[PDB]
């Protein structure tokens, strides 16, 4: 046994191009539309539950997660390469921060993190790129409000909004005309329902659509009192109940 | 154990003793405390008898091994300091060691290297190493030049010995002497102390102290 | 076994040169093009960010230029999570060095040690190299103003002006042009956005599209300051010099 | 063809084909021949010479004062054998105070062969061995293959031309084996087997190899003067 | 604690000849104030017209002698069944010795038999691994009662010529190989008579160009 | 480095014309607690060899344990597993003896005081020692702790040297073993009175015995010992 | 680890990899090594296609190993500096244990050992350079002047070039090196060199570097204008 | 591609047979022994007249009583000569004695197949082993990187082996001195080098019992060579 493969699996063509990556993009192209918007006081990301069977429950598949409590992720591409990834996201984040500094990383650095994970699978002998494009939504004290996102290649930029997967090219050009630097959260909200409408093609409510926001800070979700510094999480997904009355005023 | 080595005039004078012991009993008095690392070459030895031994042939090894590479004669200065690297190696795990390195090369001159298993390596005219050291340095100090001819060096050091054997318990048995020029070492006998005590004695007119 | 599938990325090829270097060389000819300008007074770094968005938060933004120390500066022209990873271990190298001998780390030192690690990678362990050229702009006592370029080869070079990315062939010999020895700061602010200007492929030049640096002595008495310039300084220095 | 590229893949009808390759290695080594009575075992060798400058590449190797071999094919891959055996004997003197039985013996050099023949990277082994031997069940003769096939044996000869000495020994099979007691008849009986696998060449001073193993004869080889007696 | 050392007790002997050595040890192994064995050999024939013994612990004595035949095997198998001369086995032992120099073979040492030339020699290690050709080496429990006699009357030390008071030594002139076995006999005799972990037995291991002989003596059994 | 915790005492052996005789007493002490008293510490390997084996008891399981183990990897690709390639004593012995010394060349020693008694092919007798320090030897009669300060004298007087083997028989050697097991009964203060006994013949084979008292003793003399010297009531 | 065997041999006994290193030495700019009767002169070609260099920093062609040996090369420039360092490394360990310098037999032997080391290992490939070693041993006033190349084959030169077009100026120095009498010189050792790099270098400015190295550890560079009265002098000479 | 350690279907090592190739492209060495000696010699092959000829070492020693001559790849040759001394110089710590020529043949021919995927390839070359020790006498040995080795009487390798080893084929004899060892080296060397033979671009070497091994001064060739054009000459 053992790995006998220790060289690389993506290298430069004649024309320059890397074309595991070029082809993880592809795969990520295929998966569903999933979109994020920041607001002044927050940020929204959310995508569609394409659900593979109506016997399946797909309240147990969470394609937005909590990485810390104030950074949440998303996705197109996929499924599985993006769960693997939230579970190093969520590890990286108290190795190499939490267990060193006492509080969780800033969003830029969290996601400076995943990146790197990326990016060793692209160039780490006997490994493929993770076939995902990942949206990071998240706050912090010094930088506040931030969305980024991160490609099969490693690289990250941060957005006032954007889409990835499906109908990004349409979902782009539907945001650039409504995101203003004045937006508040609803506002943010109400446009990433409008906006994620476009893509979808059979029911729309919320039993088939997943949002989440990054916002006010949550006491009630913190599980305990006695502590004033300790306010509680930002991250927030919203209930299906929440989504449908916002349908409503639409 | 007293072993000597001094440069002059005429090169390098090496001589030691014979004796071997564990603790009060005399093990030997047959030992040849001297070794051929080359025909240019010699090492003296003191302290423990098997890490002396050991690493004083694996010495020649190494040295043989140089000349193969470089085609050259190897240093004094280069060969001693393969001794004392192996040893500081080594050093606490308990090596016992006392050890002139003596030869003669034309970018040095005759040399001596006093190597020590605690990692110490000096260059020097003089030296003399073992539990009966002192007496030998004693006779050495107060008759030492550089003057001398290669038959009184040959004879200070047979001499200088004698007095070690005589005082130190732990020394004695016979003298073996070499004397190193530049066309390599020679070897100058086996002397017997139970005879040389006596002729020097007569013939030098010292020993008072004692009756024969 | 599995050597049927290996590319063999660290071989040469029949006219002795080393597929993978000049392949990565041709994937960095198509990134944004950085530009190094160095002056009596002090050193200019500009860079072209990728055709960008509207909906891009630029003032967070970091692609092209990136700080290793106080005194040094990097310019990036290529993949830019390859060139991360270089940058975190140029930091610490930094670091080590100040930590061994208590003094900050020549410019050159730095730059040869990053050289090395390419170098590596064209040579042995038969993984990628790294699609990244960097252009270093740093300080120190020895040398005073210094300007680097390294490659995917790992070979290093010193200039007085250099572009590295997309159209270098255009942009090296508008700078050959209009480079002196006795230039200043501010002039060669000047000549390294009148050369981007020329040299884009995008229809104008705007601030949005920019990452401006400069390592100047222009800091109070004997020593270096180093400015990342922000959104509204390089909107600034575009209208100062005439071409916005 | 396709499938002949390493030794970890089967062709289509089930072969491996760099453990056969393996196999013609030993085909084109020298001829060489053993045999058995109930009392003792007999290897006899024809060595290959290079030219008439050259000496004569031995064939026999000594593994233990009880037992040995002799070789047919790449001779540095009969030298890591050997050793092997050399050890296994001797592990099993020192720890068990036991001499190794010809029959483990075999066992032990079939699954070293396997391992080379199963895994990537390695090669198998390209030569063929017959191993001689007298332990508590008398006189033994084995066949090895790198292939891993051992083979117990009253007789047999292994390289180029074999096959005839293999006919001769299959119809003298009821003769040779009665010859107990009687070291130089039973090596008259290899040498006569030997002979016929020679064409051109015959049986010179130099050119003869025979080792002998037995009751009250530990393993020995007689090369130069020693085998002018059975020319 | 534990203590992976002990003391087996015994007493060896080892004399060179002029064309002849012998290699004598007791029989006799003991632990504290008990005999475990009247009848344990001590002293081997290694092959190659070797004899050795490794007195003191007997459990590292005979791992050594193990490994040292061992070694004569291997001698033979890598060199062409090349016979290993006397000299070139001691420096082999040296090797086998010092291999194990912070942990070592609690044991004394010696082996005999002839050398290049054809003459007799005896060597003689310590525990770690020096060593050094010898006319004459006793080993082992009683090595201070034996060595002192031999000096005298194999060496003919303090002894001189009648008449000449002191002037004129005693020659060393060669002795016999019955010469010998009388004073190996007449140490083994006397060391059982002082030393409580001598006696038993005595076995004698003869060497000469014809091989290896063997001759038992009976010793004292108190 | 350890140190043992349940413990056997003495194991006793001799060699007779035919054969050899082995015992040791049932008892597993816990210092001077006597804990276990159903413990069998004679180990029988195949039809031809007995091991007797003193000091650590899981020691011993483990020694046990690895005979076992022994006797199946010898059947592997072995036609003659009951016949010429069978396990001798001597194979026993050896290997025992080489773990013995390995063990306590890495400081971890079996704390264990090991009798190989049994009989050869060529029905010569086998008996040998070996110990936690990998010591080994031979003799007529061998026995470990206890039995060796106190048997070994008696069975000297019947077996004092090799030409004493051919004239012992069988009845006169087991009588010889069976007083000194009574002896260290009287003497040995971590012994039981219950013991094992085995026969290895060269004619009848293993005769392995199980459930024997010591009987026979003398304590009437006791009745008339009174104080420590003076005292006369 | 990674432990493909790159370098191989082919059915007609030819190990690639290893020729094709010497095709990167081709390409890489001539080098130049002259020894005259005390000194021994390394030029080097720096091809003109790179102006607006800054050449106080840009590395130099000729690497100082130490104080008494130098070291120039062809090739993949890279791959030099691992080669350089190595020796550098080496040439302290030995000062350290034999307290003595290295000859520069020792230090072109073992640099050519290096070198032919990656011509057999698994998971690297050759190195893409061929060294021009010079100097003077410790103690020693003979010239010395070695070559190496990736194979790992090396040897002593009374004149040598590498690189590109190095079959011209090795043609030149085979009709113009005299054994029976070197340029006695370090006048007449530089204007050879300088003459040899004529043949082939473009045009005398900044394309030429010339590096003296004397007994007893004294090594200097030439500067442009010093070089340049050489270049005018040969020239002048030439109209005639 | 292909494994490093394949079989060919004929039964061969693709990479061992390829290799003896490359060696066939080396410069000619030759090696005849005598009952007074063993010869070696070699030709040098210089690639360019500056090319300083005495550095060319192709002909080297192991010990005092061993010496070799290689040709092919010969910086290939630099381990298993190292290896070689080391091999020499640690049996003669262990054994207070002189190593058999035989035994140090087959130390420095098991490298010859340690490759694979230890180092990448087999040796590109072939050595000439020359010695003598007191149980065999003088002995010539031929060390390939198959991990065989002949014996021989004597033996040529090279470019111009087989040309070479027929005219060995005539020319030896059990009664050969060590003078008429050194001329027929010379001869055989005039005979198939490309260009003049003369000694600064060829080499003799020698071991002797009393004297070991020892390379021959440029002036003591020269005389020899000298020697042979008389005698040739003569008839
Ligand atoms: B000398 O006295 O140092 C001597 C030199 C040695 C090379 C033979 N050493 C010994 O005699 C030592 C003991 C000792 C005594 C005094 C100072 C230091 C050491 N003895 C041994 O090495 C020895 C003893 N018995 C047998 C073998 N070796
Ligand atoms: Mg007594």
């Amino acid at each position: 046994m053992t790995d006998r493969y220790s060289f690389s699996l993506t290298t430069f063509s004649p024309s320059g191009k890397l074309g595991q990556i070029d082809y993880a993009l592809t795969a990520v192209k295929q998966g569903v539309t999933s979109l994020g918007i920041k607001a002044t006081n927050g940020v929204v990301i959310a995508t569609e539950k394409k659900s593979s069977s109506p016997l399946a429950m797909s309240e147990t598949l969470s394609k937005v997660s909590l990485l810390t409590p104030d950074i949440g992720a998303v996705y197109s591409g996929m499924g599985p390469d993006y769960r693997v990834l939230v579970d190093k996201s969520r590890k990286v984040a108290h190795t190499s921060y939490k267990r060193i500094y006492g509080e969780y990383p800033p969003t830029k650095l969290l996601v400076s993190e995943v990146a790197k994970i990326m990016q060793e699978a692209t160039q780490s002998g006997g490994v493929r790129p993770f076939g995902v494009s990942l949206l990071i939504a998240g706050h912090d004290e010094f930088n506040g409000f931030s969305l980024y996102q991160v490609d099969p290649s490693g690289s990250y930029f941060p957005w006032k909004a954007t889409a990835i997967g499906k109908g990004s090219v349409a979902a782009k050009t539907f945001l650039e005309k409504r995101w203003n630097d004045e937006l508040e959260l609803e506002d943010a909200i109400h446009i990433a329902l409008l906006t994620l409408k476009e893509s979808v093609e059979g029911e729309f409510n919320g039993d088939t659509i997943e949002l989440a926001i990054i916002g006010d800070e949550n006491p009630d979700l913190l599980g305990y009192t006695g502590i004033p510094t300790d306010k509680g999480p930002r991250f927030r997904k919203l209930t299906s109940q929440e989504i449908n009355d916002r349908l409503e005023a639409l | 154990t007293t072993t000597l080595a001094f440069r002059f005039q005429g090169g390098i004078i090496v001589a030691v003793d014979s004796r071997a012991t564990a603790g009060n009993w005399v093990a030997s008095q047959t030992v040849k405390k001297v070794i051929e690392i080359n025909p240019f070459l010699l090492g003296t030895m003191a302290g423990g008898s098997a890490d002396c031994q050991f690493w004083e042939t694996w010495l020649g090894s190494q040295c043989r091994l140089h000349e193969l590479r470089e085609k050259e004669r190897i240093s004094v200065a280069a060969a001693s300091k393969i001794l004392s690297n192996l040893v500081y190696q080594y050093k606490g795990a308990g090596l016992s060691m006392g050890t002139m390195i003596c030869g003669y090369t034309r970018k040095e001159g005759p040399t001596i290297y006093y190597v020590d298993s605690d990692g110490t390596r000096l260059k020097g005219d003089i030296f003399c190493v073992g539990s009966g050291q002192t007496f030998a340095y004693g006779v050495l100090d107060s008759n030492y030049k550089w003057d001398l001819s290669v038959e009184d060096a040959l004879y200070l050091g047979k001499r200088s010995i004698l007095a070690a054997a005589h005082r130190d318990a732990y020394s004695g048995g016979s003298v073996n002497l070499y004397h190193v020029t530049e066309d390599g070492w020679i070897y100058h006998g086996n002397h017997d102390v139970g005879e040389l005590f006596w002729k020097v004695k007569e013939e030098e007119g010292s020993f008072n102290n004692v009756i024969g | 076994g599995s050597r049927r599938y290996d590319s063999r990325t660290t071989i040469f090829s029949p006219e002795g040169r080393l597929y993978q270097v000049e392949y990565a060389l041709e994937s960095i000819s198509h990134a944004g093009t950085a530009i190094g300008i160095m002056a009596s007074d002090g050193i200019v770094l500009a860079a072209e960010r990728k055709v960008t968005s509207t909906l891009l938060e630029q003032d967070t933004s970091t692609e092209k230029l990136y700080k290793l120390n106080d005194k040094i500066a990097v310019a990036v022209a290529g993949l830019t999570a390859d060139a991360e990873i270089l940058i975190n271990t140029a930091r610490i190298h930094a670091q080590n060095y100040l930590k061994t001998y208590n003094e900050d780390i020549p410019v050159e030192i730095l730059v040869r040690r990053l050289s090395d690690i390419k170098q590596g990678y064209t040579q042995h362990g038969g993984l990628r190299p790294f699609g990244v050229s960097f252009i270093y702009a740093g300080y120190d006592d020895r040398y005073g103003y210094q300007l680097y370029t390294s490659n995917p080869s790992g070979n290093y070079t010193g200039w007085k002006a250099i572009s590295v990315g997309a159209n270098t062939s255009a942009a090296q010999t508008l700078l050959q042009m209009d480079y002196k020895d006795d230039m200043k700061v501010d002039d060669a602010i000047e000549l390294a956005l009148k050369t981007l200007s020329k040299t884009t492929d995008s229809s104008a030049l705007t601030y949005d599209r920019l990452e401006f640096a400069t390592i100047r002595k222009g800091a109070n008495d004997g020593e270096v300051y180093q400015k990342i310039f922000k959104p509204q300084e390089i909107k600034d220095i575009l209208v100062k010099t005439g071409i916005t | 063809n396709n499938y002949d590229g390493d030794t970890v893949t089967f062709s289509p009808t089930g072969r491996l084909f760099q453990v056969e390759y393996a196999l013609e290695a030993i085909k084109q080594g020298s001829v060489t021949v053993g045999l058995r009575s109930n009392t003792h075992a007999v290897l006899v060798a024809l060595k290959r010479n290079a030219d008439e400058l050259s000496s004569y590449q031995k064939k026999i190797i000594k593994c233990d004062e009880h037992m040995g071999l002799s070789l047919a094919g790449l001779a540095p891959d009969a030298r890591v054998l050997s050793n092997y055996l050399r050890q296994q004997c001797n592990y099993s003197s020192l720890v068990f105070n036991r001499k190794l039985a010809v029959e483990r013996a075999g066992h032990l050099l079939c699954d070293k062969a396997q391992k080379n023949t199963q895994s990537y990277g390695g090669r198998p082994y390209g030569v063929g061995l017959l191993i001689i031997g007298y332990d508590k069940s008398g006189a033994h003769l084995l066949e090895f293959q790198p292939s891993g096939n051992v083979t117990e044996l009253y007789g047999t000869a292994i390289g180029a031309r074999s096959q005839g000495a293999k006919t001769y020994l299959e119809r003298t099979l009821d003769t040779f084996i009665k010859i107990d007691g009687n070291p130089d008849e039973l090596i008259k009986a290899g040498v006569e087997a030997i002979s016929q696998s020679l064409r051109d060449e015959s049986l010179t001073v130099d050119n003869l190899s025979i080792a002998i193993v037995g009751k009250d004869t530990p393993f020995t080889i007689y090369d130069g003067e020693a085998v002018a007696k059975y020319i | 604690q534990f203590n992976p050392y002990g003391d087996n007790g015994g007493t060896i002997l080892g004399i060179a000849g002029e064309d002849f050595a012998v290699l004598a040890g007791d029989t006799r192994n003991i632990t504290d104030y008990s005999i475990n064995s009247r009848y344990e050999p001590k002293v081997f024939d290694c092959g190659d017209n070797i004899v050795m013994s490794a007195n003191g612990f007997a459990a590292d004595g005979d791992a050594l002698v193990k490994r040292f035949k061992n070694s004569v095997k291997w001698y033979h198998f890598d060199h062409n069944d090349k016979k290993l001369s006397i000299n070139s086995a001691a420096r082999n032992i040296q090797h086998l010795l010092y291999g194990k120099r912070f942990f070592p073979y609690y044991v004394h040492t010696i082996i005999a038999g002839l050398d290049e030339d054809g003459k007799g020699a005896v060597y003689s290690f310590d525990p770690v691994g020096s060593y050094e050709r010898e006319q004459c080496r006793a080993g082992g429990a009683a090595a201070s009662l034996i060595m002192p006699f031999l000096d005298n009357q194999v060496n003919f030390k303090n002894q001189y010529e009648p008449g000449t008071n002191g002037k004129v030594k005693k020659p060393l002139k060669y002795l016999s190989v019955e010469e010998v076995i009388k004073l190996v006999r007449d140490s083994f005799t006397s060391a059982t008579e002082r030393h409580i972990q001598v006696g038993d037995g005595l076995e004698i291991l003869i060497v000469t160009k014809d091989g290896v002989r063997k001759e038992f003596y009976e010793l004292k059994r108190d | 480095t350890q140190q043992p915790i349940v413990t056997g005492t003495s194991v006793i052996s001799m060699k007779y014309d035919n054969g050899v005789i082995i015992a040791a007493d049932n008892l597993g002490s816990y210092g001077s607690l006597l804990r276990f008293n159903g413990v069998e510490r004679l180990i029988p390997v195949g039809d031809n060899t007995v091991v007797g084996i003193s000091g650590d008891i899981s020691d011993m399981q483990h020694i046990e344990r690895l005979l076992k183990d022994l006797v199946t990897e010898n059947a592997y690709d072995n036609p003659l597993a009951d016949a010429e390639e069978a396990l001798e004593p001597s194979y026993i012995f050896e290997y025992l003896a080489t773990v013995m010394y390995q063990r306590r060349s890495k400081m971890n020693p079996l704390w264990n005081a090991i009798i190989v008694a049994g009989v050869q092919s060529n029905g010569d007798q086998f008996l040998r020692y070996v110990n936690l320090l990998g010591v080994t030897y031979s003799s007529p009669t061998l026995a470990t702790g206890f039995g060796a300060h106190m048997a070994n004298p008696l069975l000297r007087k019947v077996v004092d040297r090799e030409s004493d083997i051919p004239k012992t028989t069988v009845q006169v050697a087991e009588e010889a073993i069976v007083n000194a097991m009574r002896v260290l009964y009287y003497r040995d203060a971590r012994s039981s009175r219950n013991f094992s006994l085995a026969i290895i013949d060269k004619n009848t084979g293993l005769t392995f015995k199980k459930n024997l008292q010591v009987e026979n003793m003398k304590w009437d003399f006791a009745k008339d010992i009174k104080g420590y010297g003076t005292q006369k009531i | 680890g990674y432990d493909r065997a790159l370098s191989i041999f082919s059915p007609d006994g030819h190990i690639f990899q290893v020729e094709y290193a010497l095709e990167a030495v081709k390409r890489g700019t001539c080098a130049v090594g002259v020894k005259g009767k005390n000194c021994v002169v390394l030029g080097c070609e720096r091809r003109s296609t790179l102006k607006l260099q800054d050449t106080r920093i840009t590395p130099s062609k000729v690497s100082k190993i130490d104080s008494h040996v130098v070291l120039s090369f062809s090739g993949l420039n890279a791959d030099s500096r691992i080669l350089i360092e190595k020796a550098r490394v080496e040439a302290q360990s030995h000062r350290l244990t034999l307290e003595d310098p290295v000859t520069v037999e020792y230090l072109t032997r073992y640099v050519a050992g290096v070198q032919q080391r990656y011509t057999q290992s698994g998971g690297v490939r050759p190195f893409g350079v061929s060294t021009l070693i010079a100097g003077f041993d410790p103690r020693d006033d003979e010239p010395k002047l070695y070559q190496t190349e990736p194979s790992g084959i090396y040897s002593s030169w009374s004149a040598q070039t590498i690189g590109r077009n190095s079959k011209t100026v090795r043609e030149f120095l085979e009709k113009n090196y005299d054994r029976k009498e070197p340029p006695a010189t370090v006048e007449e050792c530089v204007k050879l060199t300088v003459r040899s790099l004529l043949e082939v270098v473009q045009t005398g400015a900044k394309n030429i570097e010339i590096t003296v190295v004397k007994p007893d550890s004294d090594i200097v560079a030439l500067s442009s204008e010093e070089i340049n009265q050489y270049v005018t002098q040969i020239e002048q000479e030439k109209q005639e | 591609d292909r494994g490093v350690s394949t079989f060919s279907p004929e039964g061969r090592l693709f990479q061992v047979e390829y290799s003896l190739e490359a060696i066939k492209l080396g410069s000619t060495a030759i090696g005849i022994a005598t009952k007074e000696g063993v010869v070696l010699g070699v030709e040098k092959r210089a690639t360019s007249p500056l090319l300083e000829s005495d550095s060319i070492e192709k002909i080297v020693e192991i010990d005092r009583h061993i010496g070799c001559a290689m040709s092919g790849l010969t910086a290939d040759a630099r381990s298993m000569i190292e290896h070689a001394r080391t091999a020499a110089v640690t049996h003669n710590l262990y054994y207070d004695e002189d190593i058999n020529v035989e035994s140090l043949t087959q130390s420095v021919c098991d490298l010859a197949l340690r490759f694979g995927e230890l180092m990448s390839r087999p040796f590109g070359v072939a050595l000439l082993i020359a010695g003598h020790d007191a149980d065999d006498g003088y002995q010539l040995f031929h060390a390939e990187p198959s991990g065989t080795f002949y014996r021989y009487n004597a033996k040529a390798i090279g470019s111009g082996s087989e040309g070479a080893q027929a005219e060995l084929l005539n020319e030896w004899h059990s009664s050969l001195t060590l003078k008429e060892a050194e001329l027929l080296v010379l001869k055989i060397l005039k005979q198939v080098m490309e260009e003049k033979l003369d000694e600064n671009n060829a080499q003799l070497s020698c071991i002797t019992k009393q004297d070991g091994f020892k390379i021959y001064d440029n002036e003591k060739t020269a005389e020899l060579i000298k020697e042979l054009k008389e005698k040739e000459a003569a008839e």
